[PDB]
């Protein structure tokens, strides 16, 4: 006969996808559209990537943005996995570039605008898309922005680096063509910069035959700019296409950017109301139960005297007056032609004394000697301790204590890096309990068992 | 009058006055005491939580009274010894301090509302109360008088303020007018420390010939001794040891009797001081009003 | 009612089994690598066999057993119950497995040079200076990649002094730690 999903038959077929290919999904009665994925068990079975598949519906699940292709349900079978979601009818950016040309100001801003906005909703919830391409972004039958793949994502960990260099050619990262260690927020904000690119001049800002060579125009920062456009932008794409990922805009740089500022609805960044929900919807876990399926009438309806409602309104309202004097919860950087500083009250004695020294933090701890050697040499002093280690790379080791004082249990993890080919340098990490007071700190327990450790390689 | 400004601490917990990012030092009871407040001026930070590595846990608090205490004890003469102190150590201190009497550590969950902090301030006399995660035992950040009545007018409503403040603080009778510990513009920098540990108060306004404060030695004032070097040299006046900052402060920050409340308040938290020393025309000393009155009338 | 694939290459082929009737020719469609169709088959265990090129064959890929007349069929057992999810699949840390705690010696086999250390965790937090006018226990908002690391100060005197950037729920907390010898 047909294939069909729950009430849904398949179509006429989208694309062919990362894992597995997707097609057009059609309800029986109403007749509505969606777009299903549908990975085969046999393929990938074979494959250890289980995990890739894993962490994508479940970061992609929890998802809600205009502009993020929304997940509505995943149904699965001894046969294949599906993933169906919101069908658009523009398809993807690729095809709109180029068979429109090149986009003008008054456009690419628009659409450059919700694209970095779902980023944006990525990076605050701590999941990056390293594969960023117009060829991965659709259009709805309105022609607004939808961030479609996420196969290639992955998950921003406390104190974690990301090790994988995915995506496609052009669009990587200039780190992570050489293979080189990355947060995560600076490739995608790399990739956002290059679609700008081409959202403007219509052609590739990297683009070569041969490589490397291509991955050597990346590591250099030479691309070319046309008269096209203003200076503005020239900044901005600058700034944000900056080789070093130290000097590379962030995604509030170019919040604060003028040519970004420009006819900008304030429906993307959640300040101001919605127009076509948003954090502060963590108010619940002190409060009440779960509350995301029940209170959402209560604040459909426009109801603000409810129960509920009274103490949902009034966390944006406080979100809003911490921006106000935001001196209160963040410090500023350091201070053209102006002058005054009127410094803190208990600030005042120290500036002075030093216009009538040092302070200097090392990393961790440094040492320069073999990179095999060094890891040997330490898993002596680890040992030595009394306390115990498992070895996962030749260089990373998971090590704990168990407390003397308590049977309660830390643990750390080190990892060896390379600073230079001259020397070495071993990083220190704490870790966390899995997801009824304790006389003791977490904190203070990780520093104690660092301190000893790093008595005995010293002296 | 409790209706509102009562109503609204116990409506928020203490992890809404925890900075987002902010910085914190702790010192073992095993380190010495001279280096200890060393730490503090490089650091910038007035107090720091004291970690016991045996008992492994926090056993109290460091702040510049320990240096003021420990400066006007062990003492003989600004040239002859230093000795005292110079060879102590943190938990040494300790046991000659509570030798007298016996305080732990007193400490609030940043679940808790900002009433039950409020409320250990007054209840313990104490300045600086450490939140505490009970779950993790990790110390977050320090609460202060300061950090409250800040986060008290920034984040409250302008709805509920208007009941009491309109009235004058001489009608209010809010503050300590009856004894005004003070020193004058000569007296010793020891004997000023004398007072600070005869007394509980915060700060000792200077007072020239005429009794009119020409400036005011804060006993956070005192850390500057440390900060330059300077301890050894108890004998100096209170002049000449707030000589350091003397082309540097604006002036006195003071009010009048006359005032009404929320003018003090508006102005006290704005000038990011602890207190305002009340004056007339002649700006003779009248009493003074401290963050602990203002917090203290609120809560009843 | 359930669905079946074909991994091996064919022009016409059929599939069979004790659901229909023992002798019935179900026609199946066909992809690149597969060939597939449906059909409505009731509560229980199955034996079937694929017809292709006009011989009757049976997917290895698929389990298989004997059936009375002495040939070879596959088994599978139809259920309404599987929408599965987790199922499917079948520290928290990357997902490579290996060994475990408490023990360990030396080398493991693999030559690869360390990993270059990231220009992020060389950005310090304490040495940073902050603004005049705010207040001094105030820091900047700090990366979320250089938040467990560990940042220890020389040790130019007798004590040591070692700090980390540990993260509350929505806070930020930079602990110093001085720690005699
Ligand atoms: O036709 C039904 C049958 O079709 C499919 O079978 C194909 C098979 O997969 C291919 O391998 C090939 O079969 C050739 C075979 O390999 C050769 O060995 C040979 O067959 C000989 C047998 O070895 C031999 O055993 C004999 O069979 C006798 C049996 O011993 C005896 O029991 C009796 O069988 C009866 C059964 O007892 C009873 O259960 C019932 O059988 C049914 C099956 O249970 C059921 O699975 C199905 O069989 C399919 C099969 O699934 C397909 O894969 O339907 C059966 C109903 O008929 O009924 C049986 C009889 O009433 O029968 C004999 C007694 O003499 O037979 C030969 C001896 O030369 O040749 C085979 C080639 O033709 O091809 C077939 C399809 O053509
Ligand atoms: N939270 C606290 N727990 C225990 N003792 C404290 C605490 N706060 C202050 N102290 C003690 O009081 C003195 C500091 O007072 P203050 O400067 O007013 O906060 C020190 O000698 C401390 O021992
Ligand atoms: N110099 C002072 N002499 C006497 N009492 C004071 C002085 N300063 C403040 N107070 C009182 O002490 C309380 C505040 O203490 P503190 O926060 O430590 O300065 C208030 O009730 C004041 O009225
Ligand atoms: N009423 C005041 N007027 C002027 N300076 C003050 C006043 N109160 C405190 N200070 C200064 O602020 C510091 C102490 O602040 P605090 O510990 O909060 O009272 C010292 O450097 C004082 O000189």
């Amino acid at each position: 006969g047909s294939v069909k999903i729950g009430h849904y038959i398949l179509g006429d077929t989208l694309g062919v996808g990362t894992f597995g290919k997707v097609k057009v999904g059609k309800h029986e009665l109403t007749g509505h559209k969606v777009a299903v994925k549908i990975l085969n068990r046999q393929k990938i079975r074979s494959l250890d990537v289980v995990g890739k598949i894993r962490r994508e519906i479940q970061n992609l699940k929890l998802f809600r943005h205009p502009h993020i292709i929304k997940l509505y349900q995943v149904i699965s079978t001894p046969s294949d996995i599906f993933m169906v979601m919101e069908y658009v009818s523009g398809g993807e950016l690729f095809d709109y570039i180029c068979k429109n040309g090149r986009l003008d100001e008054k456009e690419s801003r628009r659409l450059f605008q919700q694209i970095l906005s779902g980023v944006d909703y990525c990076h605050r919830h701590m999941v990056v898309h390293r594969d960023l391409k117009p060829e991965n972004v659709l259009l709805d039958a309105h022609m607004n922005a939808k961030i479609a793949d996420f196969g290639l994502s992955n998950m921003m960990s406390d104190g974690e680096f990301l090790r994988t260099s995915c995506g496609s050619p052009n669009y990587a990262a200039p780190e992570v063509i050489s293979g080189r260690l990355y947060a995560g927020p600076e490739v995608d904000i790399w990739s956002s910069g290059v679609i700008l690119y081409a959202l403007l001049c219509g052609t590739l800002p990297f683009d070569d035959d041969h490589v490397p060579t291509l991955f050597k125009k990346i590591c250099d920062g030479i691309f070319y700019t046309p008269q096209y456009l203003n200076p503005s932008v020239i900044s901005l794409l600058k700034h944000m296409l900056q080789v070093d990922p130290m000097k590379r805009a962030s995604i509030k740089d170019i919040r604060e950017h003028e040519w970004f500022k420009q006819d900008l609805p304030k429906y993307l960044f959640p300040e101001d109301p919605s127009y076509s929900d948003d954090e502060a919807l963590k108010e619940v876990c002190e409060k009440f139960e779960c509350s995301e399926e029940e209170v959402l009438s209560c604040l459909y309806n426009r109801n603000h005297q409810d129960p509920l409602a009274v103490a949902y309104h009034l966390i944006i309202d406080n979100r809003r007056i911490m921006n106000e004097a935001k001196d209160f919860y963040l410090a500023t950087s350091p201070p053209d032609d102006h002058h005054l500083t009127r410094p803190h009250p208990e600030r005042v004695p120290f500036l002075v004394a030093e216009t009538p020294r040092k302070a200097k933090w090392h990393l961790g701890i440094r040492s320069q000697s073999r990179p095999n050697d060094i890891m040997a040499e330490v898993c002596r002093a680890i040992k030595q301790l009394d306390y115990e280690w498992k070895v996962v790379n030749p260089y990373y080791l998971r090590v704990r204590r168990k407390n003397p004082v308590t049977s309660t249990y830390s643990k750390m993890s080190l990892q060896l890096y390379q600073v230079d080919s001259r020397t070495y340098l071993l990083d220190f990490r704490s870790i966390d309990d899995g997801i009824t007071p304790r006389p003791g700190s977490h904190t203070i327990e990780f520093f104690e068992m660092c301190a000893n450790l790093i008595k005995i390689l010293a002296q | 009058n409790n209706s509102v400004y009562t109503s609204f601490m116990k409506s928020h917990r203490c992890y809404d006055l925890i900075p987002t990012s902010s910085k914190l030092v702790v010192f073992d009871t095993s380190l010495q005491v001279k280096k200890a407040f060393f730490a503090l001026v490089t650091n910038g930070v007035r107090a720091a939580p004291l970690w016991d590595s045996k008992k492994q846990s926090f056993v109290g608090m460091l702040t510049i009274t320990d240096f003021i205490n420990i400066l006007h004890r062990y003492y003989k003469s600004a040239l002859v010894q230093i000795y005292e102190l110079e060879e102590h150590k943190i938990e040494t201190w300790r046991e000659v301090y509570l030798q007298d009497s016996f305080k732990p550590l007193v400490c609030i969950s940043p679940n808790a509302s900002l009433f039950d902090a409020v409320s250990s301030l007054i209840r313990n006399k104490i300045h600086r109360l450490p939140v505490i995660d009970p779950e993790s035992g990790n110390t977050l950040y320090i609460l202060t008088h300061k950090r409250i009545l800040k986060f008290l007018k920034l984040f409250i409503t302008e709805f509920p303020k208007p009941e009491f403040m309109s009235k004058s603080l001489e009608e209010l009778q809010i503050g300590t007018y009856a004894n005004i510990a003070m020193v004058r513009t000569t007296t010793p920098v020891y004997v000023a420390l004398g007072i600070f540990v005869q007394h509980r108060v915060s700060a000792l306004p200077v007072v020239d010939e005429k009794g009119r404060v020409v400036d005011i030695y804060s006993k956070f004032d005192v850390i500057n001794l440390a900060a330059e070097k300077t301890y050894n040299n108890l004998d100096v006046s209170v002049t000449k040891a707030l000589q350091h900052r003397s082309h540097y402060f604006e002036g006195v920050l003071k009010c009048y009797l006359h005032e009404t409340l929320e003018t003090i308040i508006n102005r006290l938290v704005e000038a990011e001081v602890h207190r305002l020393v009340v004056v007339d025309e002649n700006d003779v000393v009248k009493g003074i009003v401290s963050l602990s009155d203002i917090l203290q009338a609120l809560v009843l | 009612p359930t669905v079946i694939r074909w991994s091996e290459g064919g022009k016409e082929v059929f599939i069979s089994g004790s659901f229909n009737n023992w002798s019935t020719k179900i026609p199946l469609i066909k992809s690149h690598n597969d060939f597939v169709a449906i059909l409505d088959l009731p509560e229980g265990e199955h034996q079937y066999k694929f017809f292709v090129d006009g011989q009757w064959v049976h997917d290895p890929s698929e389990p298989v057993v004997t059936s009375q007349l002495g040939t070879i069929n596959n088994l599978i057992h139809v259920k309404k119950s599987d929408f599965e999810v987790f199922d499917a699949l079948k520290s928290s840390s990357p997902p490579g497995p290996y060994g475990q705690e408490m023990y360990a010696f030396r080398s493991e086999e693999r030559f690869k040079s360390p990993p270059i250390l990231p220009p992020h965790l060389l950005q310090v937090i304490l040495n940073k200076d902050t603004n005049i006018s705010c207040d001094p226990a105030l820091l900047p908002e700090p990366n979320h990649v250089m938040l467990n690391h560990l940042y220890a100060l020389s040790i130019k005197d007798s004590v040591m002094v070692l700090s980390a950037t540990h993260r509350y729920k929505k806070k930020y907390v930079t602990t110093l730690l001085y720690k005699p010898i």
